[PDB]
């Protein structure tokens, strides 16, 4: 094919402590390279590479422009925040948790345990592993947070132990969708 | 009710 | 920062295609179908809660397009460097034989933002009930894209996610099968 030329624009709004503090970033990119941007923290335009130097100089001489972009944290950021909050910031879907053994080898051998937590939102989530009540802090490996691209996350957390008859293994998930932590037990 | 767009500057 | 909202748009030559969308913590709130000039919500629900004037996106694209023409000249017409995508396949939830599930094809870290994605099941390409998302942003200014294939777990049927990207040496296939 023929060479592609790309123009990227990103209007970013960063919120902390509700809307107590807001940061607005208007960034211009050409072929994966940001050359000029507006940072509400600076107040005016700036270049990120030489091609922007001339641009910034021009724009920053238009008082009406800077004036307008400085209000963006309010008219744009804090406004949009109020329009979507109820279904994004507040969005909460409870985690679906299941446990099961992985790998495969006869009695008195290798074995792993799996805790599959999925379909939750937000992503901030905590998962632990207990054995007969004691918390396990050794043979645990996690996939880490995993986006699903449909407003839901999923995570897989494994624990390597040698299952003994009569034992009780528990997976504990703490998340914003539940007042009290969820638990799923597996009995050996 | 409405999501507002941030209109960019022309180089 | 507890939350981040991003209005991300782009114009590409000579394909002459552009996109406009909103991102909330890595998720797509909505995007505008430049063709039909219609606001498209990631979740059918959001529609009832908020509203977006599609025309707003069109006007913006016009701006991006104009800066591209100028920036493209004042940069001795240097092309963009293709960056091949990393692909990953995963199920919506733990797979249970004959229990509705979903295959997820996550294409990440690629640019320019152009890709041909197809779902293969035992060789033959499927298109029944498939779905996808426009291109999503990244910290590094690369792109992410999701494709969904609703299916039915079975011991036979095998599945593939095919990704054609000018950065690849040939179509990339990430395999998935039940054990
Ligand atoms: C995506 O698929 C399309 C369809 O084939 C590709 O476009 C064709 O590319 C061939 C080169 O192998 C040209 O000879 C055709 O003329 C193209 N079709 C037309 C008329 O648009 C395209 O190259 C693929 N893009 C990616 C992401 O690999």
């Amino acid at each position: 094919t023929r060479p592609r030329f790309l123009e990227l624009l990103k209007s970013e709004c960063h919120f902390f402590n509700g809307t107590e503090r807001v940061r607005f970033l208007e960034r211009y990119f050409h072929n994966q390279e940001e050359f000029v941007r507006f940072d509400s923290d600076v107040g005016e335009y700036r270049a990120v590479t030489e091609l922007g130097r001339p641009v910034a100089e021009s724009w920053n001489s238009q008082k009406d422009l800077l004036e307008q972009k400085r209000g963006q944290v309010d008219t744009y950021c804090r406004h949009n925040y109020g329009v979507v909050e109820s279904f994004t910031v507040q969005r909460r879907v409870h985690p679906q948790v299941t446990v099961y053994p992985a790998k495969t080898q006869p009695l008195q051998h290798h074995n792993l345990l799996v805790c599959s937590v999925s379909g939750f939102y937000p992503g901030s989530i905590e998962v632990r592993w207990f054995r007969n009540g004691q918390e396990e802090k050794t043979g645990v490996v996690s996939t880490g947070l995993i986006h699903n691209g449909d407003w839901t996350f999923q995570t897989l957390v494994m624990l390597e132990t040698v299952p003994r008859s009569g034992e009780v293994y528990t997976c504990q998930v703490e998340h914003p969708s539940v007042t009290s932590p969820l638990t799923v037990e597996w009995r050996a | 009710q409405w999501i507002r767009v941030n209109i960019p500057k022309r180089i | 920062e507890e939350h981040v909202i991003i209005q991300a748009e782009f114009y590409l030559n000579p394909d002459q295609s552009g996109e406009f969308m909103f991102d909330f913590d890595g998720d797509e709130i909505f995007h505008v179908d430049m063709a039909k000039k219609e606001t498209v919500w990631r979740l059918e629900e959001f529609g009832r809660f908020a509203s977006f004037e599609a025309q707003g996106a069109l006007a913006n694209i016009a701006v991006d397009k104009a800066n591209l023409e100028i920036m493209t000249k004042r940069s001795n017409y240097t092309p963009i460097t293709n960056v091949p995508p990393e692909v990953t396949v995963l199920t919506n939830s733990p797979v249970e034989l004959r229990e509705p599930n979903v295959l997820i094809c996550f294409i990440d870290k690629f640019t320019p933002p152009v890709v041909n994605v197809t779902w293969l099941r035992n060789g033959k390409p499927v298109t029944t009930g498939v779905s996808e998302t426009v291109f999503l942003p990244r910290e590094d200014h690369l792109f992410r894209k999701f494709h969904y294939l609703p299916f039915l777990p079975s011991t036979e049927d095998v599945y593939d996610c095919r990704v054609e990207h000018w950065g690849l040496d040939e179509p990339l296939l990430k395999h998935w099968e039940f054990d």
